[PDB]
């Protein structure tokens, strides 16, 4: 805001090393604007040896730069690694600030430990965006205790399940299944599944998604640890398996599909063994997997997902969850029969939602049916599920012969 | 009384030396028995009896290159 | 009103985690085994005031959990 | 935490800081071939009974499922553990 300069009580201080005993205050001030007029002379041209240089950092051979531009004698002896040490004495009534100079023998000069020899100056090419974003190579920038028995136990486990070779994981699968001990390493096993499963967001992984599916129904099968006290943390794991859209790295080629039926049977497993009246566990996920399906806008990876858990759950579900919206089979043959994008992914997700569909109602229709079934698939939607119907009619006829 | 007495209740603790040292030994033995068999059982094995892999599996006797740094050392300090 | 609190009687109209407490009472909890180990029909006059009680207690809600899951395990286990 | 359980996933990601929705539709009387059931032929000062999960019973973990993912924006670094004590069968 406004001129500043150097106090004019620091020069009364000059004055008195010089030997002059009293200085007038007009005095004081003719020499404070003149000295603090020098240093502003000096602090900008320092500064165009730090632009021109291209350097934002104002070393010390700056100023000595400056100094030699204006003609004034160079200061000696601020090349050397210093900083700013300042050392108050008090004193009876006289406060100043002086430099504690330190002193060192001249032998542990000439045997002091000689740095290293520079290298000299070479080019380096590479790329720094190749016709769009820039390349991920590394000249760029980046974007209560287990013991130790039960801690190698736990790494050698849960490095097993994550995909160098099948047999080791088989084998730790089996180990998992078939061990009485296991418990005081349940919590660390459920947090490494439901964070493992969290970390498909970040890569979408359906392999390693399938090993921890696979380690939750080893993890299951063990009849020595209780679950029930864990169940809170696998059951969105498992559900995040199911009705998540993204399954896929490729979403044409993986078949999320099977993690899907697959994570559908390990929640009917998990909520037959686990729910309780108190729990709700069974209602709580059938409430989940309705408000899913029936809401609109819902991916057909997620209306599978939904769909495969709710007839996974059994019969009297499909009766009742499934059947009332065999209308919306129709909604589904809007978009496969016809269907304006033909090479669109809506084609493979919708008719495998129109197989699952079918393959499911199929016993539904034979429970609650005549056993003729003339024209049912005329009076089913898209004449589709009827046929399926016939063939599961047919299908129970000979399970029949074979009984 | 349950017109309007209310009183929290609790949880049976189990406050038995006995049982503790039980449930802590019983605990270690089949943590450290799972460990060894999934360790046996995805590496190179031996065995005391012929073509012995599912009953009593050792882990396979593996060379160091350096075996005092992994004898001589402790590794909890 | 009894000391500042009304009855429910029917002239009245309506890092370690926390070691947690069951929802029942102590009152009502030993209610329960009592109104259970009468119902099982030792004694007939303790029978009918057991299933009176059930049939007018205003606070037999937040018990029936364990009300129904006596009767569903008792019959599947009696038969 | 970072170094807690789940250190494994912490470390990978690289982050080093320390009408027919009425409720009765939903109730599994109307929603269960409980007709299965019907055997045919077949052939306290502490709790009397368990303690239930506090959190599976009352808590909305529904709001850990996620509705939109991979392609989204959200972020995620190390989160603590607790061990709960009411669970028996844990030594501490």
């Amino acid at each position: 805001l406004s001129n500043t300069v150097l106090p004019s009580e620091s020069m009364k201080v000059v004055a008195e090393s010089m030997g002059i005993a009293q200085i007038q205050e007009e005095t004081c001030q003719l020499l404070t604007d003149e000295v603090s007029y020098r240093i502003k002379e000096i602090a900008q041209d320092a500064l165009k040896f730090m632009h021109m240089g291209k350097r934002q950092k104002l070393t010390t051979s700056d100023i000595d730069y400056a100094l030699k531009l204006k003609n004034v004698e160079p200061l000696y002896g601020f090349h050397a690694q210093e900083f700013i040490p300042f050392r108050f004495a008090s004193g009876g009534g006289r406060e100043l600030y002086f430099y504690e100079e330190k002193e060192v023998d001249l032998s542990d000069i000439i045997n002091t430990p000689l740095p290293r020899v520079p290298l000299d100056v070479c080019l380096k090419a590479h790329w720094l965006s190749i016709e769009g974003c820039q390349p991920a190579i590394p000249e760029n920038p980046p974007p209560h205790e287990l013991s130790v028995e039960q801690q190698l136990y736990y790494k050698e486990i849960t490095e097993a399940c994550v995909g160098s070779c099948e047999a080791k994981r088989a084998e730790a699968l089996q180990s998992i299944a078939t061990d009485p001990g296991l418990y005081q390493m349940l919590p660390r096993f459920s947090t490494f599944i439901s964070e493992g499963v969290r970390v498909n967001v970040v890569q979408n992984n359906l392999a390693l998604l399938i090993y921890l599916m696979r380690m939750v129904k080893a993890l299951m099968d063990n009849p020595t640890l209780y679950l029930e006290k864990y169940v809170h943390e696998l059951i969105p794991a498992v559900m995040t398996c199911i009705v998540s859209r993204q399954l896929c790295l490729r979403p044409d080629v993986d078949n999320h599909w099977a993690l899907r039926d697959f994570a559908a049977r390990l929640v009917a497993q998990i909520c037959k063994h686990f729910s309780t009246t108190t729990n709700n566990i069974q209602s709580r996920i059938t409430k989940t997997f309705t408000k899913s399906w029936v809401d609109e806008k819902t991916p057909w990876t997620t209306r599978y997902g939904s769909i495969a858990g709710l007839a996974e759950l059994g019969h009297d579900v499909i009766k009742t969850l499934i059947l009332p919206r065999l209308q919306q089979e129709g909604e589904r043959i809007r978009s496969v029969l016809d269907g304006p994008v033909l090479s669109n992914i809506d084609r493979i997700g919708a008719d495998h939602v129109q197989s699952l569909l079918l393959k499911h109602c199929a016993p539904v229709l034979a429970k609650l049916r005549p056993p003729p079934d003339n024209q049912d698939a005329y009076r089913a939607e898209f004449g589709s599920l009827g046929p399926l119907l016939c063939s599961q009619v047919v299908k129970a006829r000979a399970q029949a012969a074979l009984q | 009384p349950h017109t309007y007495i209310k009183t929290p209740t609790y949880r049976e603790p189990v406050s038995d030396y006995q049982v503790l040292r039980e449930k802590a030994a019983s605990q270690r033995r089949d943590v450290e028995r799972a460990l060894t068999r999934f360790m046996a059982k995805t590496g190179e094995t031996q065995s005391l009896f012929k073509d012995d892999v599912s009953t009593f599996p050792l882990i396979a006797a593996r060379p160091f290159t350096i075996p005092y740094l992994t004898a001589l050392l402790p590794s909890e300090l | 009103s009894i000391e500042g609190c009304q009855p429910a009687i029917p002239e009245n109209p309506p890092r370690l985690k926390p070691r947690s407490i069951h929802e029942l009472s102590v009152e009502q909890q030993l209610y329960y085994k009592e109104i259970t180990e009468a119902c099982v029909g030792s004694c007939e006059a303790k029978r009918a005031e057991a299933l009176q009680s059930i049939a007018t207690d205003p606070g037999l809600y937040q018990m029936l959990p364990r009300f129904s899951t006596f009767i569903s395990e008792g019959v599947r286990v009696n038969v | 935490w970072r170094y807690g359980p789940a250190r494994l996933w912490y470390d990978m990601l690289g982050v080093p800081e320390d009408d027919l929705l009425a409720d009765e539709n939903f109730l599994m009387v109307t929603q269960l071939h409980w007709e299965d059931d019907i055997i045919w032929d077949g052939e306290p000062w502490y709790s009397i009974f368990p303690i239930d999960n506090e959190d599976l019973v009352y808590g909305r973990w529904e709001d850990n499922i996620i509705w939109d993912a991979q392609a989204m924006p959200r972020l995620l670094e190390p989160p603590v553990l607790t061990l709960d004590p009411n669970d028996e069968n844990l030594i501490l």
